[PDB]
């Protein structure tokens, strides 16, 4: 029914309100398209403009590396952690001490995200690199099933989530391993086309649970956040 | 006290019967020292879930005799059997 604003400049105009509230939205793009940036800004703006805390679940980047790189935009992610408004869930693997044998479920991950949501009273969650869990666990069908289960408990707790996914090509399938077909209600596509010397980045609203949105790709730039400017 | 193991398990259907069975397996493994093997339901100790960065379940963590190890998956006994001779910790 409703949408929460992202406060990402221009995005709330393409989405006609923001991201569908109480659901997870798929942010899919190739490398260096702005996925992690979009995911961090969605959490940062939720904490800064409103007093809604956010949880950041990372599978690849280190929590300090998330904070250290964030300084490039004037965003003190460390200062939000000290005020209890941000929390980075470190779900990155252990080097040469993580062994998985046989079938598995992501119940401990779903319990960890849930516990963080309830302790910090969060309403926004970002899960960076869903593609990375597929790469870390060689059970494509099992991981795909458990993300579907994760999207439901995220929706059950009422938090609005962003799951980033890596892509194969710029113009190609929607996501790698097919998480589009399970997180199928909300899909945002980020691109990054290299024509000669000019690099044009565009964002597109593919699906928004049938709510109204703007069709097509719209150009955005990166100036201490994401700034979309064609409408 | 010499060897300490933690078995983190969910509580979906069938986990109840299975978690008791694998626990009996580890406890029947031959050893001359005392070990614990405490079964930790993931719902009751979330602070512990964070310390070991748990994601996949079931997971058995070798805690006391460093280097710490985590063996996960529903076939974790196969790797418990593999590593058990290595866990010959003297002192």
């Amino acid at each position: 029914v409703k949408k929460i604003p992202t406060m990402i400049e221009g995005f709330d105009d393409i989405s006609h309100g923001g991201l569908p509230q109480g659901a997870t939205t798929l942010v899919s793009g190739t490398s260096g398209t702005g996925k992690t940036l979009f995911a961090v800004q969605f959490l940062y703006n939720g904490i800064t403009i409103f007093n809604e805390p956010g949880i950041f679940v990372t599978f690849e980047e280190s929590p300090q590396d998330i904070i250290k790189n964030a300084l490039s935009f004037g965003w003190n992610l460390q200062s939000l952690i000290d005020q209890g408004k941000l929390f980075i869930l470190d779900a990155s693997p252990d080097p040469d001490g993580q062994e998985v044998a046989g079938d598995f479920d992501l119940s401990a991950l779903i319990e960890r995200i849930q516990y963080a949501i309830r302790k910090y009273k969060a309403t926004r969650v970002s899960i960076d690199s869903v593609t990375a869990v597929f790469q870390q666990y060689d059970a494509a069908s099992v991981v795909r099933r458990e993300i579907f289960r994760l999207a439901f408990r995220l929706a059950q707790l009422g938090v609005t989530t962003i799951m980033t996914t890596e892509r194969v090509d710029e113009y190609g399938p929607v996501a790698r391993f097919g998480v589009e077909e399970f997180v199928s209600d909300n899909v945002v596509i980020l691109r990054n086309v290299l024509e000669g010397e000019r690099r044009r980045r565009t964002v597109e609203i593919l699906k928004l649970r049938g709510t109204t949105h703007m069709k097509g790709e719209y150009p955005f730039t990166i100036n201490n956040g994401i700034n979309i400017f064609d409408y | 006290k010499a060897l300490s193991l933690l078995l983190f398990v969910a509580n979906r259907p069938g986990d109840e019967e299975e978690t008791a069975a694998i626990q009996a397996h580890i406890q029947q493994l031959p050893s001359n020292f005392s070990f614990e093997l405490k079964v930790v339901p993931i719902g009751e100790q979330p602070y512990l879930l964070e310390e070991y960065k748990l994601v996949a379940t079931p997971a058995l963590i070798k805690v006391r005799p460093e280097p710490r190890q985590t063996l996960a998956g529903r076939k974790l006994l196969q790797k418990v059997d593999y590593w058990w001779p290595r866990w010959q910790r003297e002192v």
